[PDB]
């Protein structure tokens, strides 16, 4: 209280609070998981279904930021949406500067210096949503950064946006992505996802998988929908 | 009057600039600076103590060259005594280009006075917590010249500022004579220096400047072990 | 753009029934020297669009990473929609006429042409902004000799093939390699149908 | 408590507030129903008159021939929605010569609203629209509610008294698809019927019509010709 | 620790104190509970009530969601008008 | 359970409320309460 | 509502802007002003509310004329009301200009109140001022309402200012569709008398009339009293 | 809570800042202006100035433009500069269009920019409420008041500053044709009005008259003393 | 309260903090001008008068504007230092588009108007210096004008501000002769005054400043007492306290 | 007293800025530890990698960031503020260069550095950078440097240092062994960085933990020792 009314307010003990508080908005969202295969990323976002008046696609959380850059935004919509205008923006302006696509750890960085310098005025608020970058590229491997409001982003092996984070890493934790290729590991996601899943307290969802890698010739693009119901049937397999 | 001590554009019932004031108190509650005007130059002599034996004392410098005529020691906040030697040098350079003639003490201190004086105006900038203290040779006659953040500015014969600066100024007016030579100077302000200084006055401790005729310079470590062994 | 540096060949294309044919030199002339001489004047933009252009290279070069990042950001936003190939000009004449207005104009005389819902569109917006649709189009010198062939064969008949097309170009760029003082024996050929975009080449002649 | 001031102050829970009191906004405004069958997207408004004798307030804008919206919320915030969507609308037309995409111009009206909702400065958007739209993929029917989110809903329902709206549209939701312009229109109706009191029941003075189609262009029905489409409509149990 | 019900704890509220009654089955309680925030236990269970009041103010045989929405604008005293400024 | 708002009276309010406490007052047939009404713009029943 | 109804930029609970409202109480506090639109025309009564008598009765301005064929009724601010007038004025004569016509009083009313809008959408406060706009124009005599809120409706008979209320429950029942405008004037100047402080005569009253054909008429002091005279 | 910012509606719809703001013309001089036919007059009461200060930089009437005067209360800082403004546009206005600015323009050019400076933040409001009188109407006088707030009104006679309640009650029931129907008895008519707000003896009095197509005369404290004995004797004979 | 800023009007209708630098002007050093006949000077007290302290500039409160003018200063130092540079960029800026000296009321009229905006657009807190002006022009010769924080200036035969400027203007008053002043009676009763006006008695040469203002042959001299013509005065004034208590 | 720590711009009533404490001790948070060691003829700072998750990449944890070839930075506090500086100083360094031809010293960079981070405490517009930056890099005429210059504005010449949780331990510590004059070479640097690193900490210090970077005379380039190198001079240290 008192030093938690503006972003510019250094707390006491020497916190940014507005920032956490945008951290434990992103925490109040749905689950989103991008795990990278020995030849790609893969992204799923459990996505709510808030109505059954919903047109099964509307607010996507999965966002194609460039040609082979994925992101899985989950929290604020409204902020990851603009997350991810602002990330096209500037791979944008990457490529025309550049000539060359943006690689996935320059583009993470300077998205995460644009969500930082959004915690830095008082004019301004921190962003609501975490977001989590995935590309595939042969000349620099598949990469997976996740970078929250505080505007921290280092990459990850795997990693989950929302609220069973920890019961998502639990059971990714348990699944050798140091190896496996882009195609079951898009059934390992659909069923991690499925388990962490309330099902009593979230009505109904709609799960959307995406991937990069090689097997998608290093272009990040929706799932097909031929596999991706392979990915639902081996997470109905799974019991949970 | 609680209610006023907050902003510097508005006037306390009494009418004091609070802020002004606190920066004050601010800039003497810093390190003691002393300098005194002798008949033959200016002496400049601040303390220059880190608080372990793991910093290089070479190199931050609390008295910088402003050209080759001006010195400038401070007691307070040092970073804003970069800020502040930073717009000296500009100010003093931009004065040598439209006049091609080494700016005078008196019109670098009003100019340096004026700079200080432009944070105190609008609420969003901190007055400058530093207090300056000019030296100089112009014309033939020592200057010494004191700006405070309020962005007044005085012609101290001899003074010291920072940390016991009321010991200090009793020490001078005792063993200041408007009749001394820069020598003489020295060990004053080395005197004064020690009447205000906890702890053995080392060579790297205690950093000072003569600004004779000939021009500012910082005393190198030897010249300082040279005076400080002969008032030892 | 006030003077260019380095220009280009004349632009040929040909609309048949199911697509749209264009073809270019690959003779990157500055002044009257063979400055390059492996550069490519037809580049895709869509699977149902493609464009080719004369004038300086850099500014059309600039149209080029204009049109990709234009274009790339149709499919990124992954709603189906594409720029139709009128879409694509339209944006064209406005893009060269703003330009123009400013006296900063591109000397870069473009052709869009494309395949979309079943019909065949050959635009030609100039150096200026001029742009108008015709069956067949040539820019710059071939408008003054392949331009007035491709008229006659429309005239009688305006329904042509890929094989009455490709030669019919190839009677274009050779008349034009016979008469033009800047044209060049390697060229491609853009063929733009249902199943897409394909280019080839280059090609040479007797 | 204290963090209901701005939009620029999270909230302990992690809300902000004034977002959802601009949310609120819309349920101060009259219930508007937006649904689309598979070739038509039809939204029936409810137009609320200030005094017996004064014109009935205007609740279904125009925006360009292929995009039609409903107002349920600010007449302020929804009128400069209104004139931002024209003028994007506008510079579509005459860039592209191309009917702006209806997913598109609700990106952009998402884009615009965020940014009230992120810098200090102004209001969020307090108003709900229902846009409808004809393109190359058929019939759209979006809701940009205040907090700058989005959705593409078959047949969506704001304002006041709207929830038994939604609840009807999502009892007859797939009769919506297969349907003619006259039952989408009908069914359209019964929606906002239904969020009538008992009392009142739908006049020709306080409904307005908007249809988008295949090859009609947006079309505005007020007064007598909402009357061609008003009879027929069961009476209410 | 007793904390001020969520969003289903509101709407599992809402549900056992409207059991008594003569409840239309097409009330989306959800809605409710998103409309009722800041609501305890007490004020849910009077939020049912003022309902079913007001259902018989208007001599309603069967509870409405309008109604519902109605006992909870009562229930904190507040009263909502056509507004002159937002159509 | 029922937390009954007495707000200040509306014009009608205020109208219904002059007629209440004029009942028993001598006053002339042609007094117009509205205008007494619309003069107080915001009075209670005690003010009135 | 104390800590949320301190700026146009504040949404109370309710979602209601607590900074509208109060212009509209504002205007709530002007003199009282009665606009008529029927088939002959249209007619705007108000009330002069003169303070003193050395002023000079012309000085205040409740009916002022935006164009030669809309009229505007004044109720509240005179500053908002003469910066929105004057606003209205700049709009007609600029319709005029480039499209060589008279602007529809619908146009006129939609220019003055994307003025009243900006009330802080970065390029202050609510233009407290609420304008009965009354003319004729290709569609026919139109009556048009606006409250500081910018939200504007067409009205044929509305009551505007300190007895808004009680000269709109009287209109409702003094009205009909087929009323010609000599009694809808006299009407309006029955409901003015009515709901007036002082004893109705001509110092204290403007009326105003809009006919096609005929350009904006404000009755004179001797025309005044003629219509006085039977009311 | 709602008088802490000009730009905040109080639940009655009042902009309490312009309110409190025309207090400080509350606080000001009295200045009374009649027009006459043939004359406009203002009033002013001088406040008996320090034995030892010049009154010449006191100026308290001040000519706009060569034939339009106006009289102000308030504080004489933002008088000042509302005086100049209104100068420089009157010589704006004139460049622009030949025509001398009328009475009526100059009116409302200063209540225009009193009410720009009273529409937002950051901005105090003028505290100075004008009489501007003149016969710039090419042989029509008039007389105007600039309120603190913004709004001007055409006044035949009307009193501003301290006393200007009884000012006004005097004026309204002395004021009638038979009044000013002579120059003399108009200056009279100022003169009898201000009397009774100012109790003193001369030089207390400064009074403005300017005639048709001529120039101020701000009258020498003899004339006003000529009057104030013309008004004496009138008193005798009724008594 | 209604202090938080300059803008805000009380109810009454009062710049508070208009009035609150008003009333901190009394903190500044006594300063005061008498116009004479011949010429008019000022009067100013030195409050630091530290041993330590060197006096280069001579001219702490009385600084010299144009040719024809010089105004002295009471209030806060950098508010102080701005207002007399702006005075003589004013002063320059007439000269260069005129080409003859500002008639002095014209420069005291610029600065009131300088501090007048200041005290009116919100976010500048009013400028707490209140400074004499005193010179000659040729329309109305010499004169003396009293500025205030408020930019409320106005023409003053004799006027002291700062410390006890009341008793001081007072005094001056009671023994002001109108009209029949000369520089040295406008310099012994200025002396006179200041004896009183300050606390510190025997009015010590180095703790007081008198610049005169005179007319000679076209040119204008601002002439600043030098310590001896100080001194001098100070003993003729003591010399005639002695002679009025020999009543005693 | 205490409610002057609000603003950046304020000064409390004994003449302190509060915020820019606050920002100081923000810069723990990071819950990380840092201490940099100026040999003879190299300089040396080990800082700890703590990798609180199996799915995290190591290699994109690392906290020693390359400013130039010839100059290092570890960034000890916030993350994403520690980052940003670290691009500012990338740029200001390139600017230098661009501007002034040869590599701009250490002591001048972050004293770039500093300044940017002083004219954002005294103009109340951004909060403080929570996150002090710690510079190595060896200068001709001037042997191995390192400069730790930190958000309030503050930059020293160090021959030994340390930001972080443990800050006040492994300085005492360092004074501790800076003191007892000796040869101080590379691998000796080495092991008393690490030393100190290890008894602050109290930890075995796998070689997976810590993060090592080291600037030499003989080879002036930033190098992160990999984790063989490490592991040896790990292994040397014990024996």
């Amino acid at each position: 209280t008192g030093y938690d009314l503006s972003a510019s307010t250094f707390s006491p003990d020497g916190r940014v609070f507005q920032v956490e508080y945008a951290m434990k908005a992103v925490e109040n969202s749905s689950t989103a998981i991008g795990i990278r295969c020995k030849d790609g990323v893969v992204f799923g976002v459990e996505k709510l279904v808030l109505s059954k008046l919903y047109e099964e696609g509307s607010n996507k959380r999965l966002f194609n930021v460039d040609r082979h850059v994925g992101m899985a935004v989950a929290g604020l919509l409204a902020d990851a949406r603009s997350l991810a205008d602002i990330a096209r923006e500037e791979a944008s302006n990457f490529r025309s500067n550049f000539g060359y696509n943006i690689p996935l750890k320059h583009l993470a960085d300077r998205v995460a210096m644009y969500v930082h310098a959004y915690t830095l005025y008082s004019a301004v608020r921190p962003f609501g949503c975490s977001f989590m970058l995935g590309s595939y590229s042969v000349n620099d491997g598949a990469q997976l950064y996740m970078i929250d409001p505080s505007g921290v982003s280092y990459g990850y092996w795997g990693c989950a946006i929302g609220k069973a984070r920890q019961a998502a890493k639990t059971e990714i934790e348990k699944l050798q992505m140091k190896e496996m290729t882009c195609r079951d590991i898009v059934k390992e996601v659909a069923k991690i996802i499925y388990i962490v899943h309330d099902e009593v307290k979230d009505k109904a969802f709609e799960l959307e998988l995406s991937w990069v890698g090689e097997l998608t010739n290093g272009r990040h693009e929706i799932v097909p929908k031929d596999i991706r119901e392979e990915a639902e049937k081996y997470a109905k397999e799974s019991l949970k | 009057e609680r209610g006023y001590s907050f902003s510097l554009t508005t006037f306390s019932p009494s009418g004091k600039l609070v802020q002004i004031e606190y920066a004050l108190a601010a800039v003497a509650g810093g390190a003691p600076s002393v300098g005194i005007k002798a008949a033959n130059g200016v002496v400049l002599a601040t303390e220059k103590k880190q608080k372990s034996i793991l910093y290089d004392e070479r190199s931050v410098h609390k008295v910088e060259p402003i050209t080759k005529h001006i010195g400038l020691v401070y007691s307070g906040m040092g970073p804003d005594y970069r800020v502040l030697v930073h717009r000296a040098r500009k100010l003093a350079q931009q004065y040598y280009l439209v006049y091609q003639e080494p700016i005078p003490t008196a019109q670098l201190v009003q100019r340096v006075a004026s700079v200080m004086q432009e944070y105190t105006q609008s609420g969003g900038v901190r007055p400058f917590g530093v207090s300056l203290l000019i030296c100089g040779w112009n014309e033939g006659r020592p200057y010494l010249f004191q700006s405070d953040p309020s962005g007044a500015y005085f012609a101290w014969k001899a003074t010291a500022m920072g940390k016991n600066y009321v010991n200090g100024k009793t020490f001078l007016e005792k063993r200041y004579n408007e009749d001394l030579e820069l020598e003489d100077a020295i060990h004053t302000a080395i005197l004064t220096l020690k009447e205000s200084f906890e702890g053995q006055m080392t060579e790297d401790n205690i950093e000072v400047g003569i600004c004779n005729e000939a021009g500012f310079r910082r005393l190198t470590p030897t010249e300082v072990k040279d005076y400080l062994a002969a008032i030892a | 753009t006030q003077n260019p540096m380095v220009t280009g060949t004349s632009v040929l294309g040909v609309k048949f029934e199911g697509g749209v044919v264009i073809a270019a030199d690959m003779l990157g002339s500055y002044g009257s020297l063979a400055r390059f001489r492996n550069i490519s004047r037809i580049m895709r933009v869509n699977n149902s669009t493609m464009l080719g252009a004369s004038g300086d290279y850099a500014d059309f070069q600039y149209l080029k990473q204009v049109l990709g990042q234009m274009v790339i950001d149709e499919e990124l936003l992954g709603d189906g929609h594409s720029y139709s190939p009128r879409a694509i000009h339209s944006w064209l004449t406005r893009a060269m006429y703003s330009r123009r207005s400013k006296m900063n104009p591109l000397w870069n005389t473009m052709v869009i042409g494309g395949y979309a819902d079943g019909e065949s569109f050959l635009g030609y917006v100039d150096m200026l902004g001029v742009a108008y649709e015709a069956p067949s189009l040539a820019t710059g010198y071939g408008a003054y000799l392949a331009q007035p062939l491709l008229r006659e064969v429309l005239e009688k008949q305006p329904v042509l093939s890929q094989t009455e097309a490709r030669d019919l170009v190839e009677r274009c760029m050779r008349v034009l390699y016979y008469r033009d003082a800047r044209s060049y024996n390697r060229f491609q050929i853009a063929t733009v149908t249902e199943k897409g975009v394909e280019i080839e080449g280059p090609l040479s002649t007797e | 408590n204290q963090y209901d001031n701005d939009v620029t102050v999270w909230s302990p829970q992690g809300r902000i507030h004034q977002i959802e009191y601009a949310m609120e906004a819309v349920k101060q405004g009259s219930a508007t129903v937006g649904l689309k069958s598979k070739t038509h997207a039809v939204l029936v408004a409810l137009k609320r008159a200030q005094s017996e004798l004064a014109a009935h307030q205007k609740k279904i804008l125009h925006v360009d021939n292929h995009i039609g919206i409903s107002i349920a919320g600010l007449t302020a915030d929804a009128r400069l929605l209104c004139n931002f969507m024209r003028q994007e609308c506008l510079d579509s037309r005459f860039v592209f010569d191309r009917p702006l995409p209806v997913s598109r111009l609700v990106s952009l009206i998402g884009s615009k609203t965020q940014i009230p909702t992120q810098r200090y400065g102004r209001r969020p958007y307090g108003v709900g629209l229902l846009i409808a739209g004809y393109d190359d993929m058929g019939p759209h029917i979006f809701q940009t509610c205040p907090s700058a989110n989005y959705f593409d809903c078959r047949a969506m329902s704001i304002g006041a008294r709207s929830q038994s709206a939604r609840t009807y549209l999502e009892r007859h939701m797939s009769e919506f698809m297969e349907c003619n312009l006259n039952e989408l229109v009908k069914h359209g109706l019964r929606a906002l019927r239904e969020t009538l009191p008992a009392e009142q029941d739908l006049t020709t003075k306080n409904v307005s019509i908007g249809i988008v189609g295949k090859d009609l262009e947006f079309t505005i029905y007020d007064d007598d010709d909402v009357s061609p489409f008003l009879e027929g409509l069961e009476e209410r149990p | 620790e007793f904390p001020m019900p969520n969003e289903e704890a509101r709407a599992r509220i809402m549900q056992i104190h409207s059991r008594k009654m003569n409840v239309s089955p097409d009330v989306n309680y959800e809605e409710l509970a998103r409309c009722t925030d800041d609501f305890n236990g007490a004020q849910c269970k009077a939020v049912c009530v003022e309902a079913g009041m007001i259902a018989l103010r208007r001599g309603a045989t069967e509870l409405t969601h309008e109604d519902y929405m109605e006992g909870i604008l009562e229930v904190q005293a507040k009263k909502k008008a056509n507004l002159q400024y937002y159509a | 359970d029922r937390k009954i708002e007495f707000s200040l009276p509306d014009l009608e309010g205020r109208t219904h409320i002059f007629k209440i406490h004029a009942r028993s007052m001598s006053v002339e047939r042609d007094i117009r309460f509205e205008l007494l009404a619309r003069l107080c713009p915001n009075s209670t029943g005690a003010e009135i | 509502r104390s800590e949320y109804d301190r700026g146009v930029n504040t949404f109370s609970p309710e979602g209601r802007l607590f900074q509208v409202e109060y212009a509209i109480e504002a205007i709530k506090l002007g003199s009282t002003a009665i606009g008529i639109q029927t088939s002959e025309g249209v007619c705007l009564a108000v009330e002069k509310r003169i303070t003193s008598p050395l002023m000079e009765p012309s000085s205040i301005e409740k009916i002022v004329e935006i164009d030669a064929h809309i009229g505007c009724a004044m109720s509240g601010l005179i500053k908002d009301a003469k910066t929105l007038i004057d606003k209205a004025r700049v709009e007609t004569q600029n319709h005029w200009f480039t499209y060589n016509e008279t602007m529809t009083v619908e146009s006129v009313t939609q220019a003055v109140s994307n003025l009243a809008l900006q009330f802080g959408e970065e390029d202050s406060r609510p233009f407290g001022v609420a304008l009965l706009f009354g003319g004729v124009d290709e569609k026919g005599p139109q009556l048009f309402h606006m409250d500081p809120s910018g939200t504007f409706v067409q009205c044929d008979a509305r009551a505007i200012g300190s007895a808004s209320e009680g000269a709109q429950s009287s209109l409702q029942e003094v009205y009909h569709k087929s009323m010609t405008l000599k009694e809808a004037i006299k009407s309006s100047l029955i409901i003015l008398k009515q709901v007036m402080e002082e004893k109705l005569n001509a110092t204290n009253i403007e009326l105003a009339t809009v006919q096609p054909g005929q350009n904006f008429h404000m009755f004179t002091k001797e025309e005044l009293e003629e219509v006085i005279k039977d009311i | 809570s709602y008088d802490r910012a000009i730009t905040v509606f109080s639940p009655d719809g009042h902009l309490f800042q312009v309110e409190y703001a025309q207090e400080a013309v509350k606080k000001g001089s009295t200045a009374v202006g009649v027009r006459g036919r043939d004359i406009v007059v203002l009033g002013v009461e001088k406040k008996s100035v320090a034995k030892l200060q010049d009154e010449r930089t006191v100026r308290k009437i001040c000519a706009l433009d060569d034939n339009v005067c106006m009289a102000f209360a308030g504080l004489t800082a933002d008088a000042r500069i509302v005086i100049n403004r209104a100068r420089v546009e009157c010589q704006s206005h004139r460049l622009t269009v030949e025509d001398p600015v009328t009475v009526e323009y100059i009116t409302r050019y200063i209540a225009s920019l009193k009410q720009r400076y009273t529409q937002s933040n950051g901005r105090r409001p003028f505290g100075i409420s004008a009489l501007i009188v003149g016969f710039d109407f090419d042989g029509t006088p008039r007389l105007y008041q600039t309120d603190p707030s913004g709004t001007y009104h055409a006044w035949k006679a009307n009193a501003i500053g301290r006393g200007a309640k009884s000012v006004r009650e005097f004026l309204e029931k002395n004021y009638t044709d038979e009044a000013i129907e002579t120059d003399d008895l108009t200056i009279k008519l100022v003169i009898k009005a201000l009397l009774e707000v100012v109790q003193s003896g001369g030089k207390n009095i400064e009074l403005a008259v300017m005639r048709r197509d001529q120039s101020l005369k701000i009258l020498n404290p003899e004339e006003i003393e000529k009057y104030v004995v013309e008004i004496e004797k009138e008193k005798e004979e009724n008594e | 309260r209604y202090d938080s800023r300059t803008t805000i009007f009380s109810p009454e209708g009062r710049l508070y903090q208009v009035e609150y630098a008003m009333e901190a002007i009394g903190h500044a050093g006594t300063c005061l001008g008498i116009l004479a006949n011949d010429g008019v000077l000022l009067a100013a007290e030195r409050r630091n008068i530290h041993k330590l302290l060197d006096e280069v500039f001579f001219s702490e409160k009385i600084y010299k504007l144009n040719e024809d003018m010089a105004c002295s200063v009471a209030g806060i130092t950098s508010d102080a230092n701005v207002l007399t540079n702006e005075l003589r960029l004013i002063a320059q800026r007439y000269l260069l588009q005129y080409q003859e000296p500002i008639p002095c009321e014209q420069l005291v009229t610029a600065l009131c108007d300088i501090k007048q905006a200041y005290t009116q657009f919100g976010g500048k807190r009013p400028f707490g210096v209140s400074l004499l002006y005193i010179g000659w022009d040729k329309h109305y010769g010499f004169q003396l004008y009293q500025s205030d924080p408020s930019g409320n200036y106005g023409g003053w035969k004799a006027t002291c501000i700062g410390n006890n400027s009341a008793a001081a203007v007072s005094m001056l008053k009671q023994d002001y002769k109108e009209g029949e002043m000369t520089l040295k009676s406008a310099l012994a009763l200025a002396i006179k005054v200041l004896n009183k006006t300050m606390d510190v008695s025997k009015l010590s040469a180095e703790k007081v400043e008198i610049a005169t203002l005179t007319r000679e042959n076209g040119k204008t001299v601002i002439r600043v007492l030098k310590q001896k013509e100080v001194e001098q005065l100070i003993k003729k004034h003591e010399e005639e306290e002695a002679k009025a208590e020999r009543e005693k | 007293s205490a409610g002057f720590d609000r603003h950046i711009t304020i000064f409390s009533p004994e003449g302190r800025l509060y915020q820019v404490e606050y920002a100081f001790k923000a810069i723990n948070q990071g819950g990380l530890t840092s201490v940099a060691v100026r040999g003879k003829d190299c300089a040396v700072i080990v800082t700890q990698k703590k990798v609180p998750d199996k799915l995290l990449d190591s290699s994109t944890v690392t906290h020693l960031f390359k400013i130039t070839e010839n100059i290092g930075c570890v960034m000890t506090g916030m993350t994403a503020d520690s980052r940003s500086q670290v691009q500012r100083a990338r740029y200001e360094a390139a600017n230098w260069k661009y501007k002034y031809g040869y590599e701009i010293p250490v002591d001048m960079l972050c004293k770039r550095i500093a300044d940017i981070s002083q004219v954002y405490t005294q103009n109340a517009e951004m909060r403080p950078l929570g996150c002090c930056m710690i510079l190595i890099g060896i200068d001709e005429e001037q042997g191995p440097q390192v400069y730790k210059c930190d958000p309030a504005g503050y930059y020293c010449g160090f021959k030994a240092t340390a930001a972080g949780v443990k800050q006040t331990e492994s300085t005492s510590f360092l004074e501790k062994k800076v003191k007892k004059k000796f040869d101080w070479t590379f691998e000796q640097t080495v092991e008393t960085a690490i030393t100190c690193l290890s008894t602050v900490l109290s930890i075995d210090f796998k070689p997976s933990e810590i993060e090592v970077g080291v600037v030499t005379v003989e080879n002036p380039k930033f190098r992160i020792l990999t984790e063989a190198e490490i592991d040896a001079h790990l292994v040397a240290l014990a024996e």
